DNA sequence: TACCTTAATAACGCCAATAACACAATGTTTATACAGCTAAAT
DNA sequence: ATTTAGCTGTATAAACATTGTGTTATTGGCGTTATTAAGGTAACTTGCTTAT
């Protein structure tokens, strides 16, 4: 929930696609380890 | 998720465009179209007074522009054309609604071919009388829930339905009295926005 | 904080307002418009919106939506249907009602001065709601699993009706079913008038 | 400068349901290759 | 011409993807214990203090 009002729940992202009601689960993992690589997870590691 | 749309209806367009910002899954179909006069004759079953455009579901049928639109908004969870804040939301419910019932009402009946002159002028002059009153609201509606969330990339459906308007206005070849430059630029690059490009194109 | 709603003697829509507020179970503070100065009363609204509410930074006059903005601003439970489909379904239930409902209640108020005509209006009346006896069966107050706005809706409907000399429970067609019921929620029944008496009018 | 009582307020415990984790499992995606085809070669 | 090297093709393989499925977990709920407030009580002491 980015600038989104409702931080809107698994099921109500896949009636957005009309499809992929649990494979939204499985993107959200994969854009998660896609974006811990350290190109992107070194720079963000400081504020933490 | 099929919607029944007539060429050269304004209400119409405006759910095309609110369809193409989602980019969802759009079935658009003419009622005009000869070629599909079975699916128009169905669209005469399922609803009473076949008002276009109407939106068709498997679940359910829905008429009426605010209603299509705020179904539209309960269905996808796309950015939405709405405030966070409850007192926000209600305003610009308000504002839709006066916009609608003063312009809209307006553009339908001048859309008829038995206008009559003296009609057709009065209400001419009364959309170009209130429609700097109109775009001024718009614009201070825009500005406070801005104020109160920084980037939070929302569109708003009243300044699309405010370029819409003028777009209406542009074709029917009315004249709009501003002589702000401001103005005229600020509506300009409204209707340069690329999203509403491919749906006018 | 506090919260004052101005209400208007029989009107349809002041009645839903005070139901959709008691269902809410928020302590408010009620005032008659006619008991209000004449030059005050024009004041509070230019136009003279009986029905509006009152609020310390924000006023509402718009009767349409004003059921919208009192069920968002109250986290308290909904009037409207968790799921979507019977939401998006109340929606334009609410809309059919509104839509072509001054017939109903303006007409016979106003246009049917004739006793005859009030007579006319009432056997078409009769029928219409014959009509809608083949209709929804069964449903607690309507096409929904819970209580919903809209029954609060055909409340305010109810008690204008009987207000009209026109009460129909047994001869008013199959829709017996939920009519007993609906007043059975403490909301509802707050339509009109030894120790019970004094106890229940203070 | 007492008590407490009972009762009640408010904390707290417990329990449903549950959204979300989690894995599964495939069917997809991906990558792969190695391969018959193709470009260049000759 | 011939083939040869070039090209990766798409199946396949692998990886992913999707589906499903399990799990759990937390909200709600209920009751629950900590807490708490008020009422009540009647020898007698019936114009004060309070102060550079
Ligand atoms: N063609 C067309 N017209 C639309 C659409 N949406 C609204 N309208 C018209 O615009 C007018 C405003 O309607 P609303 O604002 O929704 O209802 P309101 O009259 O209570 O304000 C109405 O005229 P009205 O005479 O009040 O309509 P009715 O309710 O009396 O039938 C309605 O018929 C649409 O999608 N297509
Ligand atoms: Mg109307």
């Amino acid at each position: 929930g980015i600038g989104m009002n409702t931080d809107h729940t698994l099921e109500e992202v896949g009636k957005q696609f009309n499809v992929t009601r649990e494979r939204i689960r499985q993107i959200e993992a994969k854009a998660l380890r896609k974006l811990k690589h350290p190109s992107r997870s070194a720079f963000l590691k400081t504020f933490l | 998720m099929l919607l029944y749309t007539k060429k050269d209806d304004i209400y119409s367009d405006i759910v095309r465009m609110i369809l193409l910002i989602k980019g969802a899954n759009a079935k658009i179909v003419d009622v005009s179209k000869e070629e599909n006069s079975k699916h128009l004759e169905e669209l005469n079953i399922i609803t009473p007074n076949g008002n276009i455009p109407t939106l068709s579901t498997d679940d359910f049928a829905v008429y009426r522009l605010s209603v299509i639109i705020e179904a539209i908004e309960d269905l996808y969870p796309f950015p939405p054309m709405f405030p966070v804040f409850p007192k926000q939301r209600a305003n610009a419910r308000i504002l839709l609604e006066y916009v609608n019932k003063t312009f809209l009402q307006n553009i339908i009946k001048l859309q008829s071919p038995d206008l009559d002159e003296k009609q057709a002028n009065e209400i001419k002059m009364l959309m170009q009388r209130d429609i700097i009153s109109t775009y001024k609201k718009i614009v201070s509606e825009r500005e406070v829930n801005a104020e109160s969330n920084p980037d939070a990339q929302n569109i708003n459906v009243l300044t699309l339905i405010i370029t819409f308007v003028f777009y209406y206005f542009i074709k029917l070849k009315i004249s709009i009295p501003t002589k702000d430059k401001n103005i005229i630029k600020e509506i300009k690059e409204l209707l340069s926005e690329p999203n509403f490009i491919k749906t006018i194109k | 904080m506090k919260v004052t709603l101005y209400t208007t003697k029989y009107c349809p829509y002041s009645l839903r307002a005070r139901i959709a507020l008691a269902e809410k179970k928020m302590s408010t503070d009620i005032v008659e418009a006619g008991d209000l100065e004449p030059a005050m009363i024009k004041k509070i609204t230019p136009n003279g919106v009986f029905p509006v509410l009152m609020e310390k930074d924000y006023s509402i006059n718009n009767r349409k939506a004003l059921l919208i903005y009192i069920d968002e601003r109250f986290p308290a439970p909904s009037l409207l249907p968790n799921v979507v489909n019977e939401r998006i379904k109340i929606r334009l239930s609410l809309d059919k009602i509104d839509n072509e409902w001054y017939p109903v209640l303006d007409q016979i108020r106003k246009h049917r001065s004739d006793q005859k005509m009030l007579e006319s209006m009432f056997k078409d009346l009769k029928e219409s709601l014959l009509a809608m006896e083949k209709a929804f069966t069964g449903s607690e107050f309507f096409i929904s699993s819970g209580f919903t706005l809209a029954d609060c809706y055909i409340a305010a409907l109810i008690i204008c009706l009987e207000a009209e000399g026109f009460i129909i429970d047994d001869e008013y067609g199959a829709i017996y079913e939920y009519k007993k019921r609906l007043f059975a929620r403490d909301s509802v029944k707050k339509a009109n008038i030894l120790l019970k008496t004094l106890r229940t009018h203070r």
